[PDB]
RNA sequence: UAGGAAGAGUAGUACUGCCCGUACCGCAAACCGACACAGGUAGAUGAGGAGAGAAUCCUAAGGUGAGCGAGAGAACUCUCG
RNA sequence: GGUAUGAGUAGCGAAAGAAGGGUGAGAAUCCCUUCCACCGAAUAUCUAAGGUUUCCUGAGGAAGGCUCGUCCGCUCAGGGUUAGUCGGGACCUAAGCCGAGGCCGAUAGGCGUAGGCGAUGGACAACAGGUAGAGAUUCCUGUACCAGUGCUAAUUGUUUAAC
RNA sequence: GAGCUGUACGUAAGCGUUGAUCCAGAGAUUUCCGAAUGGGGGAACCCACUAUCUUUAGUCGGAUAGUAUCCUUACGUGAAUACAUAGCGUGAGGAAGGCAGACCCAGGGAACUGAAACAUCUAAGUACCUGGAGGAAGAGAAAGAAAAAUCGAUUUCCUGAGUAGCGGCGAGCGAAACGGAAAGAGCCCAAACCAAGAAGCUUGCUUCUUGGGGUUGUAGGACACUCUAUAUGGAGUUACAAAAGAAAGUUAUAAAUGAAGCGGUCUGGAAAGGCCCGCCAAAGACGGUAACAGCCCGGUAGUUGAAAUGGCUUUCCCUCCAGAGUGGAUCCUGAGUACGGCGGAACACGUGAAAUUCCGUCGGAAUCCGGGAGGACCAUCUCCCAAGGCUAAAUACUCCCUAGUGACCGAUAGUGAACCAGUACCGUGAGGGAAAGGUGAAAAGCACCCCGGAAGGGGAGUGAAACAGUUCCUGAAACCGUGUGCCU
């Protein structure tokens, strides 16, 4: 569950309440489900919106 | 052992099975006590193991 | 081994300084050497084995090999040994 | 080979009461089959076998001074040559 | 009746050598007894 | 049926048939209970008289006399009349 | 860790023994005989599990055995388990488990398709006698069955196609 | 270079100067299980298929080889579907698992505890899990540190300093630069542009591959001219391109040689000790030997030695290679990047006035007249040139090997383990986890007699000693007894 062309992924951090109190979370990136060729042949991956901003395949 | 790098691996080969027959025939007599010299047993093993080092040796 | 089995050696310490014979046995594991008519222990054996009568056998026990020297037959004195090489093997050399 | 098949005679009161029934009690190797006795038996003592039956002891544990462990499992084949055969010694 | 009701299948099953290769936490127990020199693993 | 096919069956004859288990205990002194432990341990079989019966009492086949004993016959305790 | 005290005290774990004979250095306790007594839908006979040599024979009596011990499930030696047909595998699948690709997921992994494994179930050919220190539907005798194989003999088939 | 067939208290049969046993280098053999890989499996088992050979009258047997999965990559076949893709097959490569319970980098990440309660904070980015490794890793040739006016990659140590700071401004946390040292080393791309293809056909323009070129700040390069090189020189497998060999030296892995007292005498079981004489010493290390040995033995100093294998160092081979100057028309100099908002984290720095660095998300530059930093921010000045990569040494650790050391332990200590110990034993399992060293110099390990079934004793003998008798140096105390001087 990762970037093919990036790697963005799940990454770890603290959700913080007011008062301070910290509590383990994860960022997901954005990843969209979509048909694209890496290699030559098309294949459904999981790509980043980032990725996705400006030229990719589809 | 220089002896038998002078036969043949055919001859080698009779030489072995010679070695074997008189080697199962030691230990059947050893069996039924009826061995007496035990230490030609510990001889023909090593004979067998000296032929079959030098045929591979051969190759 | 500074000795070896057939050497005539004299016997420098212990009950029996002063005594020399021949080395009957040498017994390298154990530093120890069995010479003629030395350090004789009486063993007290029993019938059983090789000997149908038993008794209390006179024997030589083995001599610690550093309580003996080598007896050059020129001289007849105890020596210590040199090793010379002839040619094809080494020999010993009394000094 | 035969004579790595068929290791030694058996020689007991039971193997030796059954020689005069034309059977021959040899233990063999642990991985030989009764079909590998047969004929390893027929090439090494020129005989007919008419039947092999065959068992695995396992090894027996035996005690020498607080040092305990097993003896060497065995497999032991009985072989009954035919009535025309020729015998096997002993 | 005791707990301890043997059964010679069920002992492999669940202790077994191959039970402990099948999983992860399994081989860091094979592991641990080799690293401590068990005469038996499993 | 699709397929594959010159060999197929019938009779007779003799030959071939591997590996693992097989001992012994198994209502038990051998299994589970630290014990030669009044406990626990699935299934098959489980005779006769009287009886509905596998109940009950006495027996058959078969098995057993239980790994401390000899006296004594007080209080008391337990189990009984 | 050793050794006291309690103390020669509690206990010796459900139960019927007796005498004669034997063995032996030694006998309530081992062997034999006879009588007595107990279980008998079991305290009998098989057998699965489990145990793993405890089985048989010959020696033994330190320790173990709640006493004793000449005896033993104990010690030491030798021995002992035989299968085409019995049970399991070279057959089958259930629950369940694993699971190529696959799906999912910080890592590790989780799930799952084909496909496999997996009896407690399905399928599948041997009986009666004998023998015995220790195995027996396994050994032996007799009489079988199942699946194959070659070798004889006829028989039929050899491209509208035996099988 | 004379014995040997391991322990250990055997019996037997044998071997060895025609050189055994033994030591070192190199080979061969190396069952089964295990990633385990032909399929299966309750590890150490079961069951195959395909070739080739072998056996039998044929089944039945035997031998050898191949046969896992994934990735990458050739080639071939090849659906819905026409081309084709997927799929399927074959052949090459490669991976897989383990571990030094260490060190290193990354992903994930506690709590007890401290705060005399506790929530922010601490413990702590610790323990632990997972992945990746390497002999080290990480870092690294400035969009740096500064502002004594300059320095010149990184790392580590000393110092700065318990300072500046951070902080329920509590508990606590806590730098850095300068200065001094160890060690030192620098490089390659991307892009302009050139050439050659290849394709798209935008059809003479564009983007794709290979090669050349080129690597940087008051700039460098491309691009124009110009001078010299095209192996003259130079450089290499530790970066800077990458594989190969030789030879010589040296080290390692066995060994060899090696001085001087049987000196006299005393005690003693024995002399290495005492007393009295000598001697060697580049050797008076250590150990052994019947008590304490430079001169008895193994040795030690010194001096020699290697057939074979491995390491290292050189040299040769082999391989590879353009580098100065002058202009500044134009062109190039890392984009979903830098940066910003929002949410987190790392920074000693807890969101704060919060620079710097990273993550998710959304927005989103300039691009040489350009860009970044100097702790909000602007201006000036100064110093730098990000969004690509590589790089030894100084540093960390030790399962190991070799040689040594200790005002370290000496059997309840020291390892859990001086001894067949991760054993026995306990536990379904993960796991827990002991106790237990000493005869003597030498077995000379008590012939023989006596009592006894034996055990065990008493003699006799061995021995310095047996009151050292096979667990046997010494042998305290508790505790158990016998005897009896005084008392009851
Ligand atoms: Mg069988
Ligand atoms: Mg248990
Ligand atoms: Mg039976
Ligand atoms: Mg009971
Ligand atoms: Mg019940
Ligand atoms: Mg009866
Ligand atoms: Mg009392
Ligand atoms: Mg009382
Ligand atoms: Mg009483
Ligand atoms: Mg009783
Ligand atoms: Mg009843
Ligand atoms: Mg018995
Ligand atoms: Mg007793
Ligand atoms: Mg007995
Ligand atoms: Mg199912
Ligand atoms: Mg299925
Ligand atoms: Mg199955
Ligand atoms: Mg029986
Ligand atoms: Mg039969
Ligand atoms: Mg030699
Ligand atoms: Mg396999
Ligand atoms: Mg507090
Ligand atoms: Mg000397
Ligand atoms: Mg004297
Ligand atoms: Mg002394
Ligand atoms: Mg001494
Ligand atoms: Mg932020
Ligand atoms: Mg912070
Ligand atoms: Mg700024
Ligand atoms: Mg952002
Ligand atoms: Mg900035
Ligand atoms: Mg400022
Ligand atoms: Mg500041
Ligand atoms: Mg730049
Ligand atoms: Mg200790
Ligand atoms: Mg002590
Ligand atoms: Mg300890
Ligand atoms: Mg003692």
């Amino acid at each position: 569950k990762e970037c093919v062309i990036t790697g963005r992924k799940s990454r770890s951090g603290n959700k913080r309440s007011h008062a301070m109190n910290s509590s383990k979370r994860t960022w997901k990136a954005n990843l969209q489900k979509v048909r694209i060729l890496v290699n030559g042949k098309p294949k459904k991956v999981w790509v980043s919106a980032r990725a996705l901003k400006s030229g990719k395949v589809e | 052992a220089n002896d038998i790098r002078d036969l043949s691996t055919t001859e080698i080969q009779d030489q072995e099975k010679a070695l074997k027959e008189e080697l199962f025939n030691l230990r059947f007599q050893l069996a039924t006590g009826q061995l007496e010299n035990t230490a030609r047993i510990r001889e023909v093993r090593k004979a067998i193991a000296r032929m079959k080092t030098i045929v591979r040796e051969r190759e | 081994m500074h000795v070896k089995k057939g050497d005539k050696v004299k016997v420098i310490t212990g009950k029996d300084k002063g005594k020399s014979g021949k080395v009957l046995a040498a017994f390298p594991k154990k530093d120890r050497v069995l010479i003629e008519g030395i350090n004789m222990v009486k063993k007290h054996t029993k019938p059983s084995n090789v000997n149908p009568q038993g008794g209390i056998l006179n024997v030589e026990a083995p001599i610690h090999v550093s309580n003996v020297m080598l007896l050059d037959p020129k001289t007849g004195e105890p020596t210590r040994v040199g090793y010379e090489v002839k040619g094809d093997k080494k020999v010993r050399v009394a000094k | 080979d035969a004579r790595d098949i068929i290791k030694r005679p058996v020689v007991t009161e039971e193997s030796t009461s059954i020689l005069d029934d034309k059977k021959y009690t040899f233990e063999v190797d642990t991985r030989a089959t009764k079909t590998q006795v047969k004929y390893a038996v027929e090439e090494i003592f020129d005989v007919k076998v008419a039947k092999v039956n065959v068992m695995n002891y396992k090894g027996k544990l035996k005690r020498m001074g607080r040092y305990a462990g097993y003896t060497n499992k065995r497999r032991k084949a009985i072989v009954t040559v035919t009535a025309d055969s020729k015998e096997i010694q002993f | 009746k005791r707990t301890y009701q043997p059964s010679k299948r069920k002992r492999k099953k669940v202790h077994g050598f191959r039970t402990r290769m099948s999983t992860k936490n399994g081989r860091r127990v094979l592991a641990s007894r080799r690293r401590k020199g068990r005469k038996v693993l499993s």
